[PDB]
């Protein structure tokens, strides 16, 4: 009885699923419900009154787009499982009573999170067996390694995990608030400097779809900042979806800077530089070597053009100046957790590290901490 | 003359005692030996033209118990059960390469279509004439053996009330992994070396093929001229026979130069380049991958982004991977064996297509397989040459315990007890699905960081307990599996790159758009006809189940081939490498099955001294169990003695033998003394009683 | 032993006994004999004593005396005994042996007797000619009586 | 039949291997068994629990260290069997059951440890032969000598042997259980009065090879202390394995001078010339001429540059002033032990003094205690 | 002229000062240099730019918080200067020109920290002497007591000296880096699994007065645990500054815990029952009896409800079950070594072991390295 096993990287803004064994996702789309706001005046067109991802992507005039995963943890659950309801049913079509289910999780999330997600994925769905796994270790898979620091950096959460043979160094794990999401917050707040309010969430994705089509990294601040003003290079135009036509000078790499300086949103913890420097040296020496010579990267906030150069000057400029740093960026950042996820879930080996569903009713749902990690 | 037909009846089994019975009916010039259901043929090196059509009246199932032993019995037997049972049934031809076993393949349908008397008028069904062909694309060069067939040949006869139908053709087994790698003193498939040597100059100087002694495709085995008995004239009549098939001029140009192709992709090499933030591939020579995409008709750059860069494609962007060189070499490997495959299963469906017979009709199938192999040093391929071969024996030996309990209960119906031990643990040993070494191997395929020293140490430590698995004592990179034919041990030598066939559907779409249209048509079928995996193991199992599917859908009956000594000396042979063939076949596993077989007239008579028996004639119903006991005090184990007769066990038949040999010792030493006893009382008689009378005559008078 | 003694063969043995061991080592001479049988005398000749003896079986003494009487055949070689042995190598119930297949039993298994044996058998052996010894006849005369 | 005994000199801290008739041990590697103290993530990486000498030495940061043997006895059997199993197997790849075995030990070792090396060696391996030797013994037979005091100090024991023509004064055996580790633990405890801190076994081993590239013996000790103390020239820089660097001052030369001042980690026995010169004066006088003439040494922790020089001068000042003293130092005092019993192994006339195994089976255990020394 | 020395104990995260001869310090308050980070925008309140322990501790939201003692060494200079001067001149009122000063260290510090605190104390405040004494003697001091092995466990050093009728034993002096401010670390990094997220440095102290308010140490760990996980009788509440409750479950005594399995966190060493025993069976056996029979405590970190009884069943657990273990927790566990300190200061026969300044312009700063401990 061949059954492939779903993979369903439920991430903090997208959902990214598929079938164990492939080579890209399946299916690909934002994690949004919508809701409708206004008031329906044609007799009949008042029934739908939820739109999952797509859908609510197409139609954001006429309702609102509220994300069930903020920052990592989840906050509606009705949402969520109306998510996972749709990319079951009416995207892949494959019922998901006749296939386990792979999913992931940020590496310091609440216990709450993954007692619930078991119940619901077990209850209402009925899956035959399930398993949660760290973003980092399947990047690590997808990147064909066994050694190396993970900087997963979606739009929810920033955490480092280093792994050095497939033992993991559970007190050096560090965790960061500071995500994409919020990137797309100072960048229409910063917006604003030059006259373009956007203030609803629709206009809040328009500015995200900026950022992620015009921002990138510089590999120096102050002389990209007197290049900016001191002509007009590095300004580039944009078409509102109304034809209006914004144009945007400095703000281009002010926006995902504060990566590296997170003092612009006020938090009081460092750049993604100094927390992976940081965590290499909570490792051991025999450990550090290879840490500092294996860097690898995932996630999609980890996509800005320059991202990689300016991080290996960093980190160069912090560690030792003998020891040779190589920052691996592999043209998959996007969906690389995936990637490792459908080859985890493919192995024969691994056929007995599920959660079979006689596992979960005999012990109930504490389980999943204790086969998970 | 000398017939021994059935060795059961014997008074024990051993190989010696066989391995004797084969060597005096060899030495009686028969070749062919009725084991009950089972046949056993030996190659005997000498041209027998045994009778003609009279054989088929002369050796057919009506008189089976005084009919000579014969290869053609079968054919009759065939539709005498299908007439009786309403079911059709499979017969498989297996042995060692060499065996003779495509002459017995052709004497078996020469036989089957002479028994209707209609083939002289429909001899235009055009059945065996492409047997040198897929022999010259499915056999290549071993170092025991210059015509091995390296695949599952299938050729199915189709029957519709008596009349013969036309046939169908398919493989199972096909080793892909020939075509890129292969061993020393070895080399690659025979009709790579037959085109190069029956190359007409046309195709020398319009395809770039003057380099025939060096693609790397063919100078692994490090001398390609051993074959040498093979020449052109094998290309010519080959060419002769793809003309007869009906097959066009274009046709030939076009599998030409698809071979060419291969060939030339071959000889392509990479550098490790230095890249953005790695160093990942670069093609060295950009001409011969040029030459290549001009002969196929598609795109060079194609090719360049198909073998050089990974593409992950998702439906909003396609973003496109460089590829480190391993990866490379094995997208190139797995490029050359998929366009192999599809050549063979184009030929194969076309070859069917023309004589292609009615549907929903009767059948008898034909299967040439492999032998078991046992060489020197062993490789991925003898791994599942041995695999297959062990679930052949699993069905024979199923086979031979169905045949040992009908006579059971045909004796006496509670003989149905008898258990039996198969050899299920091996093939759970091989390919298990949570821990077998196949698993194990696919895992490792995928695995990041591997290498075969890895897998070597996963494989030890699955199987440490395992009682098949032998561990090497010293840190060598090899393991040990006893097989139904004895220990094997393999080399972990290059496993992971006999793996990776992975194949992305980038280089499919490719190839679907290619300008000729026999490329275009065959991708596009294999995309249509296409749940899968992606390494030769993954798809030998799955060829291996369709396999087991086909011939469990019929009855299997089949028969054996043995060799004499490989010097090609007629009716000469060495009993050694007889007892090598009959172990490698598998046919000593009966004696297994007997585990018991003795009859009953021997105790009638040669059992009786030990207590003196007093009475004659004893019949069955002498007290004969308890006989034993009040004898040996022995417990009655013999399964029934009676008329049924297959009772005595082999320690306590030895036991036995013991005895009455200890008995005629203890007999012989009473008539030596008491022939001492009588001739000292001759000599009493002699110097007193009958020379003192004598000497009171001469003191008289 | 003794306590169960057939008596028919007591005087044989004792006859015999008294003429081989006498009130002495247990030495046998010519002179013990020579007495006994003739003491009052003979004159010399030598038409057949240039040779008496010349297998003799060995020492005697009184204890292996009364050994050997108790021992050898006192009621011994049972007739029954007798045919079982015989027909061990046999299947017929006639007792046919053929003389070739008692040549390999004695000259081939256990300790190996001579052809000249075989000869001392044959030359006492009723046999017929196929060579198949009968011994029923034998166990007859040799349980019978001198 | 030839068959060539093994010589497997099983130090306190270092393995050193081989055939007998070679003139260099075949196989060197440290005497640690390394145990993973981490949770493996990777699936698969997780059977090999259990790291021998070098393999542990690889990767030392993801394990712990564990020594068998601590100041000459052995404490843990089972990590001893295991390396004894892995320097037969996997390291020279020959059948222990069909070649002989010589092993050394410490004069005053307790007897428990050679009736549990003999049960080990004869059932386990199940070799033909045996044979337990002291290591002075064998140091003199490498040494082309007769005569003299031995000073064999390993890094578990130190001890003298005075021989005479071949006959040993058992009574004049005097052992001391200072010894490189302790030197290793003192250069630990007093390189933290320059802030590097090293904890862990890893950094201990680190700090091994600090000393063993490093530390000198000075032939005076309040001068150099002055000197350093007074100047940059006795201060030397390493490279630890990350790329940092250290400096070292007169630590350099205070971590083997508690050989001769045993009194810096509070032992109160007397430095190695003090137990030498005891040991003469334990001897007869017709003795004593010959042991101050001949004195030698071995071990690994002998090897510091101004060890000989100094040990002259101290027995030299106690010795009367009208001897004369003159100390062996040849440039083999590591595995001088293992060339001594390579030498010992290979003589014809030693086939007689071997441990049989009908001799063992019949007598039991204990004939390791008549047949040895 | 009577002139009372002053005693400053500057421990790692708390300072803790006062005149000698009195029974409780003067001043306490924490080492805290706080600086703002925000943009002042009210003309006259920009100028007061770094804000001492208490004042900082008053305004934790508008400024950062930095140690300038981490784990026992001095790290940063300046902060350490700002803290002293404040303790002297706006704490106290006296000027330290006219005083004599005491200070503590911990026992294996670095040599640089010494002399760069005596020239700070010498050249910048002008104090007529000083002196530097390890916190265990004065902890011995404060108990009364002349026998036994003090365990010192502030916030940033753990640390044994073993004392015999005044005669200390150096080479038994142990040292851990695992102090009060690691389990506050493991306290914030075990909160997230409730959802509780604590980065900045005012949550971390808000973390570090839940754990003084809230932790325990159990007598045994796996039946609490599965007490704590089997009811809702070890649940506490606390308040956060803006009235959010938050509840604590088995995180209450899994915080603690560390001191005696401190791989929680990592660390290959030890727990404190461990070194303690270690320290022992490093000394005499004469010693050994009374170090057994007067086991002695200090330091903050040692207060948690529990403590006592746990390591005393532990000792007993390692030592040999017919001697008498007796581990005394005095009330006064926080600043014992102030008062220790004070009873020192006060001894007239104390006069003539200070460092003078006659001393130390003569000779240099060395000699705080001659007459200290
Ligand atoms: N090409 C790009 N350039 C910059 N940012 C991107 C790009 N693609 C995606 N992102 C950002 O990555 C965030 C999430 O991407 P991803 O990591 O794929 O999903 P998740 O965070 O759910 O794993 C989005 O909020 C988006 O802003
Ligand atoms: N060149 C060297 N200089 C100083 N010390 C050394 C040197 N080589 C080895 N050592 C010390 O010798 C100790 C053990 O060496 P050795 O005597 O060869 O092994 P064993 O003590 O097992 O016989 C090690 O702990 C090491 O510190
Ligand atoms: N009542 C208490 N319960 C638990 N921990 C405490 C208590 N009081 C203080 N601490 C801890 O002790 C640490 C320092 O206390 P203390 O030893 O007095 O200062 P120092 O470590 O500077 O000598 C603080 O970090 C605090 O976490
Ligand atoms: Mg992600």
């Amino acid at each position: 009885d061949e059954t492939t096993a779903l993979v369903c990287d439920n991430g903090s803004g997208l959902v990214k699923a598929g079938f164990a064994g492939d080579d890209a996702p399946r299916a690909v789309f934002p994690s949004i419900v919508g809701r409708p706001r206004h008031q329906g005046v044609m007799v009949g067109m008042g029934q739908k009154d939820s739109y999952v991802g797509d859908e609510a992507q197409s139609k954001r005039g006429i309702l609102t787009l509220k994300y069930p995963i903020e920052h990592g943890i989840i906050t509606n659950w009705d949402d969520m499982e109306k998510i996972w309801h749709h990319t079951f049913y009416n995207e892949l079509r494959v019922a998901p009573e006749e296939h386990p289910t792979l999913l992931t999780e940020a590496p310091l999330n609440p216990k709450a999170n993954r007692e619930k997600m078991t119940q619901i994925m077990f209850e209402t769905f009925n899956v035959p067996a399930m398993y949660v796994a760290i973003q980092a270790v399947l990047s690590l898979y997808a990147s064909g390694r066994t050694t190396g620091i993970v900087l997963d950096s979606g739009d929810g959460v920033t955490h480092n995990v280093p792994i050095y043979e497939g033992y993991a160094l559970p007190h050096a794990i560090m965790r960061l608030d500071l995500a994409g999401r919020d990137l797309t917050d100072y960048l229409m707040k910063i917006l604003t400097e030059r006259g373009y309010s956007f203030v609803t969430t629709a206009e809040r994705e328009i500015v995200r779809d900026i950022k992620e089509k015009l921002c990138y990294v510089a590999l120096d601040f102050e002389n990209e900042m007197a290049t900016a003003a001191s002509s007009s290079s590095l300004e580039k135009s944009y078409e509102l979806p109304d034809g209006q036509v914004i144009t945007i000078g400095n703000e281009r790499f002010r926006c995902p800077e504060t990566l590296f300086q997170p003092s612009f949103i006020g938090m009081e913890s460092a750049g993604i530089h100094e927390t992976t420097y940081n965590s290499i040296m909570k490792c051991d020496i025999d450990i550090r070597k290879d840490l500092y010579a294996n860097n690898v990267m995932s996630g999609g906030t980890t996509m800005y053009p320059g991202i990689a150069d300016r991080m290996q000057k960093e980190i160069t400029a912090l560690a030792p100046s003998t020891m040779k740093i190589k920052i691996i960026a592999p043209p998959e950042r996007k969906y690389s957790v995936w990637i490792g996820g459908s080859i985890l879930a493919s192995l024969s080996t691994f056929q007995q590290m599920w959660i079979t569903k006689q596992e979960y009713d005999e012990a109930g749902p504490s389980i999943v901490h204790r086969k998970c990690f | 003359e000398d017939g021994v037909e059935d060795m059961t009846q014997l008074e024990d089994l051993q190989e010696t005692t066989v391995l004797a019975n084969l060597k005096t009916r060899f030495e009686r010039n028969l070749i062919y030996t009725y084991i009950g259901s089972i046949l056993v043929s030996v190659n005997p090196y000498r041209m027998f033209a045994i009778y003609g059509p009279e054989q088929v009246q002369q050796y057919s199932g009506r008189a089976l118990g005084e009919n000579p032993p014969h290869l053609f019995a079968i054919a009759n037997l065939a539709f005498a059960k299908m007439l009786d049972a309403k079911q059709n049934q499979c017969v498989i031809i297996s042995g060692e390469s060499g065996s003779g076993k495509t002459e017995a393949t052709k004497l078996i349908l020469r036989c089957l279509a002479a028994m209707n008397q209609r083939r002289d008028v429909m001899q235009q069904i055009k059945i065996l004439e492409a047997t040198p062909l897929l022999e010259a694309f499915g056999n290549a060069k071993t170092v025991r053996n210059d015509n091995s067939s390296r695949f599952g040949k299938f050729v199915e006869i189709f029957l519709e009330g008596g009349v013969i139908c036309g046939a169908i053709t398919s493989q199972y087994l096909l080793e892909k992994s020939r075509i890129v790698f292969q061993a020393k003193n070895e080399r690659n498939y025979h009709i790579f070396y037959e085109l190069l040597a029956g190359l007409p100059a046309q195709l020398r100087q319009a395809f770039s093929l003057q380099e025939a002694e060096t693609y790397y495709y063919l100078n692994q085995g490090g001398n390609c001229e051993i074959a040498g008995k093979s020449d052109a004239d094998d290309f010519r009549r080959l060419l002769a026979a793809m003309e007869v098939l009906g097959f066009t001029s274009e046709d030939q140009d076009s599998i030409f130069r698809i071979l060419a192709s291969i060939l030339h992709l071959g000889n392509v090499y990479f550098e490790k380049h230095e890249t953005d933030a790695q160093e990942v591939a670069s093609v060295v020579s950009a001409r011969e991958i040029q030459a290549v995409a001009e002969l196929l008709q598609v795109s060079p750059e194609g090719l360049q982004k198909a073998i050089t860069f990974k593409v992950t494609e998702t439906i909003r962007e396609k973003i496109f991977t460089p590829l480190t060189v391993e990866s490379a070499v094995d997208a190139r490997d797995a490029i050359a064996k998929v366009l192999y495959a599809l050549l063979f299963g184009w030929l194969i469906t076309r070859v069917n297509a023309l004589v292609s017979p009615k549907q929903d009709t009767l059948s008898i199938a034909i299967l040439d397989i492999y032998g078991f192999e046992d060489l020197s040093f062993n490789s991925f391929e003898q791994l599942c040459i041995n695999y297959a071969n062990e679930n052949l024996q699993y069905l024979f030996n199923k086979i031979v315990f169905q045949e040992e309990q009908e006579e059971y209960i045909r004796e006496q119906m509670d003989w149905r007890e008898i258990a039996f031990a198969d050899n299920q643990p091996c093939i759970n040993l091989i390919s298990l699905k949570p821990y077998g070494i196949l698993r194990i191997l696919d895992d490792q395929c995928c695995f990041p960081q591997a290498t075969d020293h890895t897998f070597l140490q996963k494989c030890h430590y699955h199987h440490g307990a395992n009682p098949l698995y032998s561990k090497p004592k010293m840190p060598l990179p090899e393991f040990t599996i006893k097989h139904y034919a004895g220990k094997v041990t393999y080399q972990v030598h290059k496993f992971l790159d006999k793996n990776h066939d992975q194949v992305r559907q980038d280089v499919l779409d490719l190839f679907v758009h290619s300008r000729t249209r026999v490329v275009a048509h065959l991708f596009s079928s294999h995309a249509a006809q296409t749940y899968k995996a992606h390494t030769v193991a993954a798809k030998f199992q799955q060829s291996l189940l369709d396999l087991v599917e086909k011939m469990e859908r019929c009855n299997p009956l089949f028969v054996r081939c043995l060799k004499p000594n490989h010097k090609k000396e007629p009716g000469l042979f060495e009993p050694d490498v007889m007892m090598a063939q009959l172990r490698y076949s598998g046919v000593l596993e009966t004696v297994r099955i007997r585990k018991v077989r003795l009859p009953f007239q021997v105790f009638i008579d040669r059992y009786r001294c030990l207590v003196a028996l007093k009475l004659n004639v004893p019949a069955d119903g002498d007290m004969c169990v308890s006989l034993l006991s009040r004898l040996c005090t022995v417990t009655p184990d013999m399964y029934r003695v009676g008329i049924s007769k297959l009772f005595l066990k082999e320690h306590l038949h030895q036991l036995l033998e013991s005895m009455r040999e200890r008995v005629q010792n203890r007999a012989a030493l009473t008539l030596q003394r008491y022939l001492r006893g009588f001739f000292i009382q001759r000599h009493f008689r002699s110097l007193r009683r009958k020379i003192i009378l004598l000497q009171s005559r001469a003191r008289g008078f | 032993v003794f306590a169960m003694f057939d008596q028919s063969q007591i005087q044989e043995f004792k006859e015999a006994f008294n003429m081989i061991d006498q009130n002495r080592d247990g030495f046998i001479d010519k002179e013990d004999l020579h007495d006994m049988l003739a003491s009052l005398g003979k004159n010399p000749t030598d038409e057949y004593l240039d040779a008496m003896m010349n297998e003799a079986p060995g020492p005697i003494n009184f204890t292996m005396f009364l050994t050997m009487f108790g021992e050898k055949l006192n009621g011994t070689d049972p007739e029954d005994v007798i045919r079982n042995a015989f027909a061990c190598f046999d299947e017929e119930a006639t007792g046919f042996i053929q003389e070739d297949y008692l040549r390999e039993l004695l000259t081939t298994m256990g300790d190996r007797f001579t052809d000249e044996e075989v000869d001392e058998l044959y030359r006492e052996a009723p046999i017929d000619k196929k060579g198949n010894f009968n011994y029923i006849e034998f166990t007859r005369i040799l349980k019978h009586g001198a």
